[PDB]
């Protein structure tokens, strides 16, 4: 078989807490390798973001 | 059509035993 | 200071007393001030107010208990000591104190006991409780309390006790539990007519690193080896003692001719000019052995023509041809072959003979079903031994004391046990809590395993 | 190519160790790898209904997940051999790393929250009267006055602290380009979602 | 309500020749008694080895099957006890049926409800109250004491089916079975047979139990009552036999049936020896005696196959073994797209 | 390689490597091809395999 | 080596501390470092801690301190005097507090470590009063303030605002428990101490003072700090010190002085090695060989702290001058933890901490060797030597001058001086010493009080080892193969010995439960019984938590019982106290010590009882310290009180006995309030027996607790989670799934992390810790402590609810299924029979 069967799935859950996984902001200024930074910013919540422009004077 | 017997373990629930036979 | 008033001796019921069960409360499984419920036999944490005692004493109104450690009566709800002459019998049931006169007049004991049961038996010979098919232990236990200067020497506590004994030893414990379970099983007032060693199993466990466990049944021999060498160990000072109790009961002195052999397939002149290269000669060596194992002779294999199947019989005279100049033993080790032949030197007070059964083959485990034949009443030992040794020595008359048998095959067997009541000469066959009494006669006819024989 | 991890705290149940307790108990993190079971155990692993494990017994608020009995190896399972206990929770290691350079090496950036000093009670210490006996000689001076706080080379090196392990060494030794699996800390993470 | 299925572990080869004599010699002429005692007295010969067979029977003789039976029946004397065969069998002159009493009274007289034996697996199904049950496992104990609670190791469970349809082994219903067991081996003397605990199974049915499990010609079967834990009672599963009573003709109990794993066990190896035996045989013989055993199975086992899956995969594995060695046999290389017909 | 060469046909342990390499792709593209750029045969990243 | 058995001879040159504070705020990296500062031969790892002082698998596998160990080690002080000191490496992680206070109690002074960027926490906050609790002299020693550089770049002013925020709130919070008002803390005063642990920095104000001065020369080091913190300021022109700052931008002392100086050492060696590092180095008088500057970053941070600030002489000179000697400290240990008393003789003979006195030794410490088979007791010598190889007199938490049963007379063989891993055998060990027994682990059970036999036989024990929190998890434990039951039992004996608060009971059914304080704490016990004692397979039950019983209503009628003499009748009434009094009770506010005059006043005024009926108290709950009160409420018209108080005392056992085990859920009756309404005692003694009314006692209580509709107490504990901002919603959630109501949200000062404190049931906080660390992916961590019994949902006396099994019931019959399985827990009985 060259490719995987979907039944070999682990990460099968019926709790939403671990089908839905908190992302990690990395305060804001980290990122995920691989992934283009661009996307990355304009899809983390910004809640970081939002903080520092709220604490911005 | 591959010729291998396949198992009938969750199969054929919708038949009983007594039906085909008069 | 209402003592000797207590209005619940009436309630005291000694059927429901075993006292042969660890001193740990039932609750709080701790080993201070162990307090037992004369009512129910249940220990409890101790004499207290809001203790386990006081919370049984107060629930199920038991009125009654008895200090493991201190052997003195209390009664809890009231919390008051009890002095009676009545409770005594529970205290000697308890904590066995022999006295000197009694200890010496055990050889000459000849009353049948009587248990609260009713049940009368003999001092000494009493049924041991199996518990997870261990009997090899038991059976071990109950040949080695039959030897009177063991006895003496393990019957009173003081005896063994007042030796200096290492910080971290463990093997002190249970060389005074075996004094324990021993003064236990010489107690002529027991409540019960049986006595159960599961507290001395569980320190053979304990000591023994996981061997000998109540689980499986290990070899007799071994065991009985490893017991006398632990308990050899144990007893004197820091430093071991030259002369134990072990030692002088069992050990004796025997004398090996160890010769080495060159290799069979090598030419006559080469393995002459071996020999003369004093490499391949006979060097003497001394040492003591607690016992002596006994090669049993290789079996016919093939059915007697004239009477079909008969189980092989050897005399005891040709087991004991071994240990002389004039026989050899030409031991194939997986190396090469040794030509040692042995010679006794200085025979123990008690002798033990072990009959080598279980031998392992070329695939795997078989016992061997020859049988000895012997004199139970008197065997002689004089003639082997070498004529230099043979001056000190003045009794080789040897008697049987102890027999051990072992019924069945290696994997799954039972283990019998003979003893000779010195009291009345009789033989009493028990396993387990069976006993029984045997003739002599058939005492030979047995797959004898262990035997314990007295010079007098 | 590198994950922007400060700290192992993320890989919690998803390390090393997790994996090795998972394999051993024949059960497996949701996002962990499934494996064989170490031991057959086929008529040990259903055992019979006893008097212990009775259910009418067990209360039940929460279902008792594969995370807890990894987690805790020796309270939620039974028969746990040859398993691995897990690191525990290592300190947060909070490092704001710098965005702009054009900012000083110490800054209080937005991220901390304001300390917003307070002063219902008016701070009180013994300490003596101001300026009244104590005079320094004119030679004691701060350590390191001439040296400036931060160089340009500051806020580098702070960065560089906390780095993946490649890129926290000063100097090093030579690796094959074979022994270096440039996406190795890639499936070490979670899968992304989505 | 406590059911006890074990065997006479070896009632064939235990049998003395003398006591058969004379326990014959009760029953049939002294003449035929005596010449069968001494038919089964003869020479066992092998090869180049023989011998005298003095101590057991010999299976192999033709009325040895009216000995063992009889002998059966001795053995039921000895558990039963004759009061209690009396009050089963009933009087001479209106014998009752297999499963049947004369009144609800001499029915619960006594704690012995049901019994069958078969050949040498004995079936005994006892009723007990609360104070007979606890009085049997006092007299129990009092001889065999177990503090550490020890009793639920060595407890033979019916591993083919669910926890919660397996025996419940809860300290008190354990103690009972094993108080029970006890009770039925005093009954028998150990020389003229034995009964072994480990090779035995004893169910019992109380509050914590809900379910009966039982065992008898090659059917592991198990009792739901549908008072208690009988949710909905289906019909379209077919492994379930719905039990109704004789008086209230309703469905009071649920029986799910299931092949037994020695059943299983034996027709496996009967399949594996007609496929390692046909080095030199017709394809032919091969395919009858495979449908010779598959008739058998299925028409013995009818309604215990559907719930028995492993008998399915079993069955399907079997029979493409059988296709596996047939196209073997045709051609020394496997078919790639072989047809059924 | 499965597809070009075919050499798991003598030795079919070295499947493992195969599955392991496409694997390694799967890895690879959905981080390669998550942002602007969309899904096509221009990833590089040939280090792993 | 001779000189630290010789500086015991001394009592004033020794200090017994102990290091306590939140989880991973270095306590152990402090240790590591005052080792290596003692040990050549010993020296960290480059990348992995040392480790030191954590001698067992599970401290370093899990990572977390389990054992509190004992360091004995000589350090030279600040003017150049070796001291000797004796260090609790204590566990952080507040499930095992208890092992906090069985170094606590026999420590003359506490080394609070508190993280500079985490802030104060929860166990600081618990540990501060548990220490005010014992009255411990208290110093703060704020640990990684590299952190506040090296992580957070704070500016050095802003370093300055968290480290005075952090001080003044723990100075608040002592304020707060501790009524003597001179355990403020500050740098200036010597009780704040800065520190990095990982890289070696150690120093006080005094410390970096008389580092300027040897740099410097003719400083008074002690002035120079006395002016080193606060407002004050640095006039450069004039060179002295003001209250205000000289220029308009000028710094603080504090900042120009010693926080710029650090932050510049830091820089120049975390990002110029190669450029401008040698220069900084030649210019602090810092010589490192060409070989030395090829290290790490931080191996060589580490290096160059070591040279720079040398010997750890601030944490030295801190313990000094405010940790009192045994010498001089002994009197409040004597006066809060003996019962006897200092007034006794013994006591003046212990309070002097007299060398040649009477023999007492106070062992609270049980460690286990390789084997585990022997155990070693570990205490503190409050007076005399003990001597090795010395017969002894071992006395147990139950003994009393009258008892003497409790005690044993054991020989003492070899005795040694732990030093973490190492311990140095020692002939004999003066007072006010820490010191390892051998051969007394047999009657040592928990706290052990240890005197020499043949004199002193009036010698009572030390107060038994109080724990802050009350463990309420409970969890079955039996063994897989019953054959080998014993060796469990005995492995459990073990246990109970190593952990001091594990409570491990038999119940009715057979099932041993062990009692613990959280899920890390009981999986250590477990690995420790499966791996170290037992060395047998194991199986564990479903997690539980222990319930208590209390009443809400007023008893419909008074409930009577009678003896069998059917002579004595006892009629009851049932309430439930006042809300506080409860924890009054418990936190030991009122004792049944007091004088009946005292504790009256206290309930009439605070709780505005009855005079009488606060003169009409008879006893408290469970134990002397139960939150349950039995009081009398016969009318001297009807019933003769001097004929009442003989059978006074053994209502009073019954009542305690009643409420110890409680008839609906089986033990810990609390919060209830009961009043005698009715009493007919037997004219001659024989017919009021104590075996005859204690029973009849524990029958009208238990009717009299049923009358009233009871409720069952759940535990709550008290969880507060650090996390950062974005995961503050999810963590609401979690808690929310898991019946926990919030409480608070507050971002920690100084940092970029929410704290937020909720309660959760405890019942419901099993797995919680994990739920949140894989939920959030590791950023939220959470610590759980017991906080109060609050009432279940639900009716336990409402027989219409049906539990449907293996299913989550609803709050309204949770009550019923937390009695009714719990009953099928203990073997008893489907129902509470309300007759019985």
């Amino acid at each position: 078989v060259f490719e995987w069967d979907a039944s070999e799935d682990t990460s099968i859950d019926y709790n939403p807490l671990y089908k839905e996984r908190h992302q990690v902001q990395l305060l804001g200024r980290g990122f995920i390798a691989g992934i283009d930074l661009k996307q990355q910013k304009r899809e983390q919540s910004r809640f970081y973001g939002d903080l520092m422009e709220k604490r911005r004077t | 059509p591959t010729g291998e017997v396949l198992s009938l373990v969750g199969k054929l629930e919708g038949t009983r035993m007594g039906d085909k036979a008069q | 200071r209402r003592s000797r008033h207590c209005p619940y001796l009436d309630t005291i019921n000694r059927s429901v007393l075993d006292f042969d069960f660890e001193k740990l409360c039932s609750i709080s499984l701790s080993h201070i001030n162990a307090y037992a419920c004369l009512v129910c036999g249940k220990y409890f944490q101790g004499r207290g107010l809001k203790s386990h005692a006081y919370i049984h004493s107060v629930q199920f109104s038991h009125h009654v208990f008895l200090n493991l450690h201190t052997l003195k009566f209390y009664c809890l709800p009231d919390n008051y000591e009890i002095i009676d002459s009545s409770l005594e019998d529970i205290t000697y049931v308890l904590k066995p104190t022999f006295t000197k006169q009694q200890i010496a007049n055990l050889d000459k004991q000849a009353k049948l006991s009587r248990a609260y049961d009713g049940t009368t038996y003999l001092p000494g010979i009493v049924g041991l409780n199996n518990i997870k098919a261990n009997d090899y232990a038991n059976a071990v236990l109950q040949a080695l309390s039959n030897v009177p200067p063991l006895r003496n020497y393990f019957l009173e506590e003081d005896n063994y006790k007042n030796i200096k004994r290492p910080p971290g030893d463990i093997m002190f414990l249970l060389v005074q539990r075996f004094g324990e379970l021993m003064r236990k099983l010489w107690n002529p007032r027991n409540f019960k007519a049986h006595v159960s060693p599961h507290e001395m199993l569980q320190a053979v466990v304990l000591c023994s690193k996981k061997t000998f466990q109540i689980t499986k049944q290990g070899d007799g021999v071994d065991f009985l080896s490893w017991f006398l060498n632990a308990l050899h160990s144990a007893l004197g000072g820091t430093k071991k003692k030259k002369k134990t109790i072990v030692t002088d009961v069992f050990q004796g002195s025997m004398r090996i001719f160890t010769k080495k052999l060159p290799h069979p397939d090598l030419p006559a002149e080469e393995k002459e000019q071996l020999l003369h290269n004093d490499e391949y000669q006979e060097t003497m060596v001394e040492s003591t052995f607690m016992y002596l194992t006994l090669d049993l002779p290789t079996a016919p294999l093939y059915k007697d023509e004239k009477e079909q199947l008969i189980i092989p019989q050897v005399p005891l005279f040709n087991i004991l041809a071994k240990f002389n100049g004039i026989t050899e033993k030409e031991y194939k080790t997986y190396k090469e072959n040794f030509l040692k032949r042995f010679q006794l030197t200085k025979l123990p007070p008690y002798l033990i003979f072990c009959i080598k059964r279980f031998t392992k083959n070329n695939f795997f485990v078989e016992k061997n079903p020859t049988i000895v034949n012997f004199p139970i009443t008197n065997v002689d030992l004089r003639e082997y031994l070498s004529e230099e040794v043979q001056a000190v020595h003045k009794n080789t008359t040897y008697d049987l004391i102890a027999n051990i048998v072992h019924d069945g095959k290696p994997s799954e067997g039972s283990y019998r046990i003979h003893v000779l009541h010195h009291g009345t000469g009789k033989w009493y066959e028990l396993q387990d809590l069976q006993v029984t009494d045997i003739l002599p006669q058939m005492i030979t006819l047995s797959e004898a395993y262990i035997q314990i024989w007295k010079r007098r | 190519l590198l994950t922007d991890l400060v700290d192992d705290n993320y890989f919690y149940l998803f390390d090393l160790k997790a994996f090795f307790t998972s394999k051993a108990l024949n059960m497996a993190i949701p996002g962990g790898p499934k494996f064989e079971p170490l031991v057959r155990d086929i008529n040990l692993q259903d055992e019979d209904w006893n008097e212990f494990n009775d259910i009418n017994k067990i209360i039940i608020r929460q279902p008792i997940r594969t995370e807890y009995k990894i987690a805790f190896p020796y309270l939620y399972n039974n028969l746990p051999h040859h398993v691995h206990l897990t690191w525990y929770h290592t300190p947060n290691v909070v490092f704001i790393k710098t965005e702009d350079p054009d900012l000083p090496a110490f800054y209080f950036d937005p991220l901390i929250n304001p300390i917003s000093h307070r002063h219902s009670v008016k701070s009180q210490e013994p300490l003596p009267d101001d300026d009244e006996e104590f005079e320094l000689p004119e030679f004691v001076e701060p350590f390191l006055k001439d040296t400036p706080l931060y160089t340009d080379n500051t806020a580098n090196g702070i960065a560089l602290l906390w780095a993946p392990r490649p890129f926290n060494l000063r100097s090093g030794r030579t690796r094959r380009a074979l022994d270096i699996p440039l996406v190795k800390n890639w499936y070490r993470e979670h899968c992304p979602a989505g | 309500n406590v059911m006890l299925e074990s065997r006479f572990e070896k009632m064939y080869e235990k049998i003395d020749l003398t006591l058969l004599n004379r326990l014959l010699r009760l029953i049939v002429d002294h003449n035929i008694a005596d010449y069968m005692t001494a038919k089964n007295n003869v020479v066992i010969n092998y090869k180049d080895m023989n011998h005298t067979n003095s101590y057991g029977i010999i299976r192999g003789l033709q009325f040895a099957s009216f000995i063992v039976q009889y002998y059966g029946l001795v053995m039921d004397l000895l558990v039963l006890g004759l009061h209690r065969a009396s009050e089963m069998a009933g009087p001479p002159q209106m014998p009752n049926d297999f499963l049947s009493f004369q009144d609800i009274a001499t029915e619960a007289a006594h704690p012995i409800r049901l019994f069958c034996r078969y050949i040498d697996r004995i079936h005994i199904f006892f009723r007990f109250t609360a104070d007979e049950a606890r009085d049997l496992i006092q007299r129990y104990l009092t001889e065999h004491p177990d503090p550490n609670n020890e009793n639920i190791v060595g407890y033979n469970n019916k591993k083919c089916w669910p926890r919660d349809a397996r025996m419940r082994l809860m300290k008190h219903d354990v103690n009972l079975g094993r108080a029970v067991f006890w009770d039925i081996k005093n009954r028998l003397p150990r020389s003229v047979t034995t009964v072994q605990w480990e090779n035995s199974f004893v169910s019992v049915y109380s509050k914590d139990n809900p379910n009966l499990l039982f065992n008898m010609c090659g059917f592991e079967c198990r009792i739901l009552p549908k008072c208690r834990t009988s949710y909905e009672e289906f019909t379209h599963k077919d492994g379930v036999w719905n039990l109704q009573n004789e008086v209230t003709k309703e469905r009071t109990a649920q029986c799910f049936l299931r092949v037994d794993d020695e059943s299983m066990q034996r027709f496996h190896n009967r399949v594996r020896q007609i496929l390692m035996a046909s080095g030199s045989t017709t394809f032919t013989k091969i395919v009858n005696k495979w449908n010779t055993a598959l008739i058998g199975l299925m028409t013995y086992f009818r309604e215990a196959v559907v719930n028995t899956q492993e008998l399915l995969d079993l069955l399907v594995k079997c029979e493409n073994k059988i296709q596996t060695r047939i196209k073997i046999g045709l051609n020394s290389k496997m078919p790639s797209r072989f047809p059924p017909v | 390689v499965g597809q070009l060469t075919g050499m798991y046909r003598y030795k079919y342990k070295l499947m493992r490597q195969i599955r392991m390499c496409k694997d390694l792709k799967h890895l690879i593209y959905y981080r390669f091809n998550t942002g602007p750029v969309g899904k096509g045969p221009g990833c590089g990243f040939w280090a792993a395999g | 080596m001779d000189f630290l058995a010789d500086l015991m001879d001394n009592s004033e040159l020794i200090r017994n501390v102990t290091l306590c504070g939140h989880l991973h705020h270095g306590k152990t990296c402090f240790v590591d470092c005052l080792i290596e500062q003692t040990h050549p031969e010993i020296r960290k790892r480059y990348d992995q801690d040392l480790c030191y002082t954590d001698i067992l698998f599970t401290e370093q596998e899990r990572g977390v301190g389990i054992k509190s160990t004992p360091v004995t080690v000589v350090l030279p002080d600040t003017k150049g005097k070796s001291y000797l000191f004796n260090i609790m490496d204590t566990p952080g992680h507040v499930n095992f507090s208890d092992e906090v206070t069985a170094g606590l109690r026999i420590s003359d002074g506490v080394v609070l470590f508190i993280d500079a960027a985490e802030g104060v926490m929860l166990n600081t906050e618990r540990l501060i009063k548990h220490a005010v609790q014992e009255r411990l002299a208290v110093t703060v020693c704020i640990n990684k303030i590299d952190r506040l550089i090296l992580e957070l770049k704070l500016p050095p002013t802003d370093a300055y605002y968290k480290l005075r925020h952090i001080v003044d709130e723990v100075n608040g919070l002592i304020s707060m428990y501790s009524t003597d008002e001179n355990l403020i803390l500050s740098p200036l005063l010597g009780n704040v101490c800065f520190s990095s642990s990982q890289y070696s920095i150690c120093f006080t104000l005094g410390s970096f003072a008389k580092i300027y001065a040897d740099t410097f020369g003719d400083i008074n080091y002690q002035e120079f700090a006395k002016r080193l913190w606060g407002d004050i300021y640095f006039n450069p022109k004039t060179r002295k010190f003001t209250k205000k700052a000289p220029t308009s931008s000028s710094q603080r002392s504090f900042v120009e002085f010693i926080l710029e100086p650090l932050y510049k050492i830091l820089a120049q060696v975390v990002g110029d090695v190669d450029t401008s590092l040698p220069r900084t180095l030649d210019e602090l008088g810092i010589h490192l060989t060409k070989e030395e500057l090829k290290l790490n970053i931080r191996p060589l941070l580490r290096l160059v702290c070591k040279k720079f600030f040398g010997e750890f002489t601030g944490f030295v000179d801190m313990c000094v001058q405010h940790i009192p000697s045994p010498k001089v400290g002994a009197k409040p240990k004597i006066e809060h933890t003996y019962t006897g008393g200092v007034d006794s003789d013994l006591g003046e003979a212990m309070s002097d901490c007299d060398p040649d006195g009477p023999l007492m030794c106070h062992t609270t410490k049980m460690y286990s060797t390789d084997d585990g088979v022997q155990f070693h007791a570990f205490g503190r010598v409050l007076s005399g030597t003990i001597h090795a190889g010395q017969p002894v007199k071992v006395l147990g938490e139950n003994y009393t001058l009258e008892d003497e049963e409790d005690s044993q007379i054991c020989t003492v063989g070899r005795l040694w001086i732990s030093v973490a891993r190492y311990h140095i055998e020692v002939n004999r060990v003066p007072a006010g010493n820490w010191v390892l027994i051998e051969g007394v682990d047999q009657p040592i059970v928990k706290t052990a009080t240890i005197t020499e036999p043949r004199g002193n036989e009036e010698a009572q024990i030390f107060r038994p080892l109080k724990f802050n929190t009350t463990s309420v998890i409970k969890i079955a434990v039996e063994p897989v193969n019953p054959s080998e039951l014993p060796k469990m039992l005995d492995g459990l004996r073990k246990v109970n010995k190593s952990y001091p608060s594990l409570t491990t009971k038999v119940e009715e059914s057979g099932e041993h439960v062990i009692l613990g304080t959280g899920e890390l704490y009981l999986d250590c016990v477990m690995h420790d019984l499966r791996k170290m004692y037992s060395e047998i397979d194991i199986k564990v039950a479903d997690p539980v938590v222990t319930f208590c019983e209390t009443v809400v209503e007023t008893s419909s009628l008074k409930c009577f019982a009678e003896t069998p003499n059917k002579k004595n009748k006892i009629t009851m009434i049932a309430e439930p106290l006042e809300k506080g009094l409860a924890e009054d009770i418990e936190n030991e506010v009122v004792q049944i010590t007091w004088n009946r005059k005292k504790l009256g006043e206290f309930f009439q005024t605070k709780y505005d009882w009855d005079l009488l009926a606060a003169r009409s108290i008879w006893a408290f709950g469970p134990d002397a310290t139960g939150p349950n009160i039995l009081v009398d409420d016969t009318l001297p018209s009807e019933v003769d009180k001097a004929l009442l108080g003989s059978v006074k005392d053994s209502i009073v056992q019954g009542f305690q006995w009643g409420t110890r085990e409680g008839p609906l859920c089986d033990e810990l009756i609390r919060n209830v309030k009961f009043k005698i309404l009715d009493a007919v005692v037997a004219q001659e003694p024989l017919h009021r027996g104590g075996g005859q009314i204690i029973p009849t006692a524990r029958r009208v209580v238990y009717s009299a607790f049923l009358m009233a509709t009871p409720r069952l107490m759940e535990p709550y504990y008290f969880v507060e989670v650090q996390a950062p901002a974005d995961c503050v919603s999810a963590v609401y959630t979690v808690l929310a799934r898991r019946r926990g109501h919030v409480t608070q949200d507050a971002p920690i000062p100084g940092s970029p992390l929410y704290t937020i404190k909720a309660f959760i049931p405890a019942i419901d906080s099993f797995g919680f810790e994990t739920d949140l660390r894989t939920h959030t992916q590791g950023q939220a961590f959470s610590l759980s402590v017991f906080h109060h019994w609050q009432i279940v949902p639900g009716d336990p006396l409402d027989k219409s609810i049906v539990i449907r099994p293996l299913e989550p019931q609803p709050a309204p019959h949770l009550a019923r299924e937390f009695m009714i399985k719990t009953r099928r827990r203990k073997g008893l009985s489907e129902d509470v029979s309300i007759s019985k």
